[PDB]
């Protein structure tokens, strides 16, 4: 029975009168009468039985005192293996076609954070495959993981890798989020998936959840979907102690989303014109993405720079949830090397001698030396020239130079681009080959033979290949 | 003006004027060597005359490069401060 | 004019019925408006500003403005539990949190209810979050030093106890690591027993992760180093009222040993970010924003903080609370608001910077920027003499900077200059969680500024710094124990020193050239 | 007004210039060297 | 294309001209027609002069028209003029409905 | 409004006991900074840079309120702190349309040995 | 200007003024190395851009009628086809030899080479 009804609609937010009995915040409302089921998220209590919302769809057809149901409870979704190998809406529609959604039950998308106590923090190297990634900033599994880039640098084929590369031959269950994103992505992503046979349409199979939340959707739902898409890899945590990997399509939508309404919210704009509760609404988000007692989760999230300015609120309040960071640079786009993963700017957590190997941390900081000290030299280098430099210099421009070619890898999902296939570089092989070329292993041979190579050895096998075709 | 684009700029000439300072330096040392050993002598003059000139263009440029970008940077402020009592008035 | 949210429809019928029932107003409100974890509440009068309300359900707001027909409260906690008509029942007593010794070795909230789990605290009394700053009597002058361990800070940017050094950097610059150090170092003394050095440390933690103060505790009771500091947790999950109280309940207990004559540290990681939990609660208020959209008293609500590290005079105990705020840069600019206050309260700054950091320069303290206003002051007798020709050695090497590049081309006696300091800086380094003593660390700067590196190749200079330290840490005790009671490098060691370090480059098995 | 381009393109093209006829002499002396 | 009997590449051209003079858009036509590629395309005006709703839902409506093509299996290439001029447009619209602006002044979305 | 408590405690001794006064006062942008934060707190909309809308009458209040006169005079010597090293800064900007002169202490001379650390030729 | 087009006007008068833009553009595109260092290290085709980008530049300017009282000097009426010629032949490098200084508020290229003829002449 309908208390409530439609008093105030302007854009995506929604005021409603309630004759008694108010509902808490945070709890989802059911506007009758719609073509189609729409939502609305219970933000303020402005007084009079009045409260505040955001719409999830369009409010377009929406008319004043048009009756409104109180659900009683948060937006609730469905969890379990049966949203596995399907693509899911923030509210829990299913948008593949495939039919209705099994549910053991239906959790709410708004919970607190686990305690400290129960924090259960460990480290262990994730392989990704990647040697850039793998030397400079190695991935921890269990651990949030970061890819800060701007448009068109790279970050969603990473993504697609990592999936790849790490998705497969996973004993737990992974979760794919992606709000804000285009939907033509988000078709690439479905049928890939299918093809990988990742996800299937046969039964019991399918290891994989989906939910999208992309920029067709109005605001609110972007703000919503990723915590959709949370509550699904926390059930899959707790419930059952699987270590779950959720991939999170760029979250820099989810705070963007919110200031859009902010102002209609009644808030004071901030700085860069971001909501005032930038940093809460985010870090609400983070601290429930994380590894506990019973499971462990393993998030990675892709935070879209806007402009190429890491100072931007949004990606600056991030970088201190991260466990590990990578940075994408667009220079490294224009010289043709790919990933663009900036050497120097990404960081680790796990970048220390007592987890990983003394070696690995040891071979690191040679390579972020060799590239610093010839960054600095480009400036000297533009104005004399290469010959005035000394033999000692000359060698670290030459070596630096390899290395930086070498930190290119082609992976599968990019043969399209550039049409090499794919190479995955294991961890033994990726320290030993970057710690022969700090000895000088290939000063010898041409430094284009150092480009889209798996391991070194391949590097090198080229090169003398390409001598006796000449 | 885009102070990211204007800092830039200014990192640059620093660099230049920087670079530059170090070969009239250098200019010098080997200018000297050369009048103990006595053409190569007048090249090292000139170079180390041409240096300094480059340098103190360099540095003028960039002092009026700094005004532009302290002005842009105030200029900022107070677009920034406008939007926000703009939209906390209503 | 347009409204008053005082004028509600609810409380407005019961004046048009003319019934004269208010429910006990004073001391009692009823919520009329919830949004954002704000509050406003209206009657509740006779309620102080800054005082503690409890809500229906249990958890309890902070009372920050007091106008005519409301009282605007910001929650501490999620704001979904309580709804509009709830009932609000003034606790009666300003914020406040226990303090004691029985807390060392526990990790606390903003509000000192402890989340370790290790058990119920036991503690004698409670102190305000809130009160002033001492006077300009009851302090004294800085004439004691407080040993970080690190060799560049305690050499050139000395901190004494009762000052305020801000550690200023941009992110991942390595300033957590300096504060954790610092701790590590002051353990020595509680181990020994050497009362007159204890350092009591304290870390508030704002708006950090768990997972990574889970870290911090676990490094903390892998090196001992617990059981003589305190963590003040204000989480990023946690609301913005308490990311805002945390530095103040972390303050209070601090002025506990200050009082009683002890000496504690308190360390404010992310301090910035408290700012901007302040910057919400007053925008949500919809008090007036300034630059960047913070308050105006943005600036105040900082000084009246770091004005309560103080060293109190013998007459009160002689006890002394330093402190280290923590401040993330953006783009390494400290021409932003927030930076620039917290400059001009602080006495000195220590300046990170990430090119250092790349350049394998750790910890990567731009000693050009960085300043400490006691300087000298704090140092030992010992320090004082060969910090100053360092000081002096490292400004001649950065003006040389520029040329460096150009090495064989310039002349002699300006490249010696370049390698002398590379030296230095090389020496300056070290590596995390490893603090030194301030004897060792007297050895090691003696070494540089003589020249005696010089001799060797840059790259042995940190092998040469363990290896020669234990050597005399092994044979010359007696050398080390006169620095670290005596407080000075009398002449005859300093001869002793001159001596033996020469003879052991020559035996070690380290290169030279 | 953009002198970091102007760095830029000259670093570049004079790393290029030099390291390409590096590559030829490292061709050459491999290939004089896997031959025997 | 259209001339020769190809229909699996045969491409309708939209052009939508949001804040423009329609001395332009009248040359733009007369162009078309000389090449003969009008009888294939639709331009949707809304001028400066006119109002700004009209620049806010001609891009909108114009794009309707495309996907009557899209949905009946056809092929169409809509070309929406500088979109910063229907941002402006929305902004005006906005800021007189006492909307609250954004940074530059634009609405949050 | 501290400065203007000093300034009242040296008017005293100008008019009253007829002598020459000499008033320091620690760096004025202090006191500029704290003009513009109790307008911010009332509610004034801030000015170009964030400063108040009455940065020149705050600040030539307490500047025209030294002078000299019959009695005496008073005499100021007020410390100058460059925020962002921006002359062009509003708060420098309207206090130097004050100053008569300017005293410009050199760290250069303290190395030489001279403990007057004022410039010659910086200072005007 | 919209009418800048080749069938509008003639292809003479585009190719003309496309060459004079680029011309421009080129030199203003050296104008920040020239001004911290030099044009000695400047290549000689990219030198004779520059004498030949001042020489244009001062010949764009002319007097007005309006403005005689200023400078003055009588004003200048150019007709179009004298225009045209006057930059063709300019950017062919007849005037290359002169300084440009006879170049400053000229009205056509004749009075320009007149100028510096004379001036070659005193000397
Ligand atoms: N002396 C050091 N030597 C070598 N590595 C160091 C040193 N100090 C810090 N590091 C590393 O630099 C990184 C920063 O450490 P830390 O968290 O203490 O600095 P931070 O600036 O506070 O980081 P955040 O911005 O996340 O708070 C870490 O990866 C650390 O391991
Ligand atoms: N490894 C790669 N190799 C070659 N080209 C790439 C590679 N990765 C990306 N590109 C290019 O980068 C662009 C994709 O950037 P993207 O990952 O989608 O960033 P975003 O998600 O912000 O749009 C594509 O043009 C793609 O062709
Ligand atoms: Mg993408
Ligand atoms: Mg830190």
């Amino acid at each position: 029975k309908a208390n409530g009804q439609v008093s105030q609609v302007i854009g995506a937010v929604v005021d409603v009168q309630f004759e008694g009995e108010l509902p808490q915040i945070l709890n989802a409302l059911e506007v009758q009468g719609t073509q189609h089921r729409l939502v609305l998220e219970v933000a303020q209590h402005l007084g009079d039985s009045r409260v505040r919302t955001i719409a999830m769809d369009s409010t377009e057809g929406l008319v004043r005192g048009q009756p409104v149901v109180d659900t009683g409870l948060p937006i609730s979704v469905p969890v379990g293996p049966g949203t596995l190998g399907r693509i899911m809406n923030v509210i829990g529609e299913p948008i593949d076609q495939r039919g209705p959604i099994k549910a053991a039950k239906l959790y709410p998308i708004h919970r607190d954070a686990p305690s400290f106590t129960d924090q259960a923090t460990s480290a262990e190297i994730l392989v990704t495959g990647i040697k850039v990634v793998d030397l400079l900033a190695p991935y921890a599994r269990g651990g949030k993981i970061g890819l800060f880039g701007g448009a068109g640098v790279g970050k969603t084929v990473l993504i697609q890798e990592l999936i790849n590369n790490v998705a497969k031959h996973h004993g737990g269950y992974s979760v794919f989020a992606g709000v804000g994103e285009r939907t033509r992505e988000g078709n690439d992503l479905y049928h890939e998936m299918m093809d990988s046979k990742v996800i299937s349409v046969k039964e019991g199979e399918s290891r994989c959840a989906l939910i999208f939340g992309q920029m067709n959707e109005p605001p609110g739902a972007r703000a919503r979907v990723g915590l959709t898409g949370l509550t699904v890899a926390e059930y899959f945590r707790d419930e059952e102690g699987k270590d779950v990997l959720l991939f999170v399509d760029n979250i820099f939508r989810f705070t963007q989303a919110c200031s859009e309404v902010s102002a209609l919210l009644g808030r004071i704009p901030s700085a860069v014109g971001y909501q005032p509760t930038l940093a809460t609404d985010l870090g609400a988000l983070q601290e429930r993405i994380t590894t506990t007692q019973k499971g462990s989760i393993t998030s990675v999230q892709a935070i879209y720079v806007p402009a190429d300015d890491l100072t931007d609120p949004a990606p600056a309040t991030t970088f201190a949830h991260l466990d590990a960071t990578t940075v994408l640079n667009r220079g490294l786009t224009e010289l043709g090397i790919y990933p663009a993963v900036d050497p120097l700017d990404s960081t680790s957590r796990m970048l220390d001698p007592i987890t990983i190997g003394e070696e690995h941390y040891t071979v690191a900081r040679g390579v972020q030396k060799l590239l610093q000290d010839y960054k600095s030299l480009q400036d000297i280098i533009a104005i004399l020239g290469v010959d005035d430099l000394s033999e000692e210099d000359k060698l670290v421009v030459a070596r630096a130079r390899k290395v930086q070619k070498f930190l290119s890898q082609p992976f599968f999902m990019s043969e399209v681009f550039s049409g090499i296939p794919g190479r995955f570089v294991n961890l033994k092989q990726n320290i030993a080959s970057f710690k022969a070329l700090l000895e000088g292993a290939g000063d010898e041979y041409p430094e284009s033979c150092f480009y889209m190579k798996g391991d070194l050895e391949e590097s090198l096998a080229a090169g003398r290949a390409d001598a006796l075709k000449s | 003006a885009n102070l990211k684009q204007l800092k830039i700029r200014m990192k640059a000439i620093g660099s230049i004027k920087k670079i530059t300072k170090a070969m009239k330096m250098v200019a010098a040392s080997k200018m000297k060597a050369e009048t103990s050993r006595l053409s190569s002598a007048s090249e090292q003059a000139s170079r180390m005359n041409a240096m300094e000139n480059a340098s103190k263009n360099a540095g003028e440029i960039l002092s009026k490069l700094t005004l532009d970008y302290n002005k842009a940077r105030q200029a900022k402020i107070t677009m920034e401060l406008i939007e926000i009592i703009s939209g906390a008035s209503i | 004019k347009k409204l008053s949210t005082g004028e509600a429809s609810v409380v407005l019928a019961e004046k048009i019925k003319g019934i004269t029932q208010q429910n006990d107003i004073t001391e009692y409100g009823t919520v009329i408006s919830i949004g954002d974890g704000i509050a406003r509440v209206f009657g509740l009068t006779k309620v102080q500003a800054g005082e503690m309300v409890e809500f229906k359900s249990g958890i309890r707001g902070m009372a920050l403005n007091l106008e005519t027909d409301n009282v605007g409260v910001v929650v501490l906690g999620n704001d979904r539990d309580i709804k509009e008509g709830d009932v609000v029942k003034r606790t009666g007593a300003i914020v406040d949190v226990p303090i004691g010794e029985a807390m060392c070795g526990r990790v606390f909230d903003a509000l000192g209810n402890p989340i370790d789990g290790l058990g119920p605290l036991k503690t004698t009394q409670r102190a305000r979050v809130e009160i002033k700053a001492p006077g300009i009597i009851p302090r004294q002058s800085v004439r004691q030093p407080m040993q970080t361990g690190i060799k560049c800070v305690d050499s050139l940017v000395p901190i004494g106890r009762g000052q305020r050094e801000l550690i200023i950097g941009d992110r991942q610059t390595g300033k957590t690591a300096i504060a954790i150090d610092t701790i590590l170092n002051q353990k020595e003394a509680f181990n020994t027993g050497d009362v007159k050095k204890q350092l009591y440390c304290i870390y508030v933690a704002v708006g950090q992760k768990r997972s990574t103060i889970a870290n911090l505790v676990s490094i903390l009771k892998q090196h001992d180093c617990m059981k003589f500091t305190i963590v003040v947790c204000a989480t990023a999950s946690d609301a913005a009222p308490l990311q805002f109280l945390a530095p103040y309940s972390g303050c209070a207990i601090g002025e506990f040993f200050r009082d009683n004559g002890k000496h504690a540290l308190i360390i404010y990681d992310d301090l910035s970010k408290q700012a901007v939990a302040y910057r919400q609660m007053s925008l949500l208020l919809r008090r007036p924003p300034g630059r960047e959209a913070y308050p105006g008293d943005v600036f105040y609500l900082h000084s009246r903080l770091l004005e309560r590290a103080a060293k109190m005079n013998d007459s009160l105990g002689g006890g002394s609370l330093t402190a280290l705020p923590v401040i993330e840069t953006q783009a390494g600019d400290v021409s932003a608001y927030i930076p620039t206050n917290v400059i001009s309260i602080t006495d000195g700054q220590i300046f990170l910077e990430t090119e250092l950091f790349y350049k394998g320069i750790r910890p990567a303290i731009n000693v050009g920027l960085s300043v400490s206003r006691v300087g000298s002051a704090a140092q030992i007798k010992a320090m004082k003499k060969i910090a100053g020709n360092l000081k002096l050695t490292l400004a001649t090497y950065r003006e040389l900077a520029a040329f460096s590049q150009f090495g064989s081309d310039l002349d002699a006696k300006t490249q010696q200059q370049l390698n002398t300091g590379e030296r230095l800086v090389e020496m300056l380094k070290q590596n995390q969680y490893t603090p030194m003593k301030v004897e060792e660390q007297v050895c090691i700067i003696f070494a540089g500024v003589k020249g005696f590196l010089d001799a060797l190749v840059t790259s042995e200079v940190l092998k040469f710094e363990k290896k020669f330290l234990e050597h005399v840490r092994t044979n010359h005790s007696a050398l080390l124990k006169r620095i670290r009671d005596s407080g000075d490098l009398s002449e005859v060691d300093t001869n002793e020193l001159n001596t033996i370090i020469p003879l052991f480059i020559q035996e070690g098995g380290f290169k030279l050239k | 007004t953009r002198e970091e381009e102007w760095l830029d393109k000259r670093t570049k093209s004079q790393e290029k210039v030099y390291f390409d006829q590096e590559d030829r002499k490292a061709m050459k002396r491999l290939l004089e060297k896997l031959n025997t």
